[PDB]
């Protein structure tokens, strides 16, 4: 925040000054600006991509076991989940997708390399 | 029309066949009768024997870009499934 506690009148606040005894937090209204310029240089955060990307994280297969096992584990969680169908969340048809859907993509991106 | 089938059948059945047997199969009398066909068929032939070194047409242009595109299809399929992810709207 920024305080400067008093006004001219106001956006013109007015009374307590002439009535004296102005005290408060009294913020000002902040903003700021930069540019699209540094924005790039900022978003430059994250040779490069080719070196940085595909190919740089094509490492998967190292984990295929997990990548399996991760996917493997999904299975169990669900027979469980579905079962409760027989209330509120944990619901029989919820984490199912969010679970078997997280290992679906991450497992397709690797195909790009091969 | 009969034998062309048999020709393929021999083709299928036989990589190699005696130019006799094929003729015998063709019911031909001259094998040059046969020989024409087989070579019309463009069959590898040495002495006395019709051969099939390639019994089939493999490769030959079209039927491509799909059904054996490795990632491409897969990527298309990705792209597709990604559209199953994208058209998901």
């Amino acid at each position: 925040d920024a305080f400067r506690l008093i006004d001219t009148g106001a956006l013109i606040n007015i009374q307590a000054l002439i009535h004296g005894l102005n005290r408060h937090y009294y913020s000002l209204n902040i903003d700021y600006h930069k540019t699209a310029k540094e924005t790039k240089m900022l978003m430059n955060l994250h040779y490069e991509e080719k070196e940085e990307s595909n190919l740089a994280a094509t490492k998967s297969m190292v984990k295929i076991a997990e990548q399996y096992s991760k996917r493997i584990e999904e299975e169990k969680e669900l027979t469980e989940e579905e079962l409760k169908t027989r209330v509120g969340r944990q619901d029989p048809k919820k984490h199912l997708s969010e679970t078997a859907d997280e290992t679906l993509e991450n497992n397709i991106v690797s195909v790009l390399t091969a | 029309a009969i034998r062309d089938e048999i020709a393929k059948n021999t083709e299928l059945s036989y990589d190699f066949l005696p130019l006799s047997n094929i003729k015998a199969l063709l019911f031909f009398n001259n094998e040059k009768e046969t020989e024409k066909f087989a070579l019309e068929r463009n069959w590898p032939i040495v002495n006395s024997k019709v051969y099939f070194n390639n019994q089939s047409k493999e490769k030959a242009d079209y039927e491509d870009e799909m059904m054996h595109e490795e990632d491409q299809k897969t990527n298309i399929i990705e792209k597709a499934m990604d559209y199953a992810i994208s058209i998901e709207n």
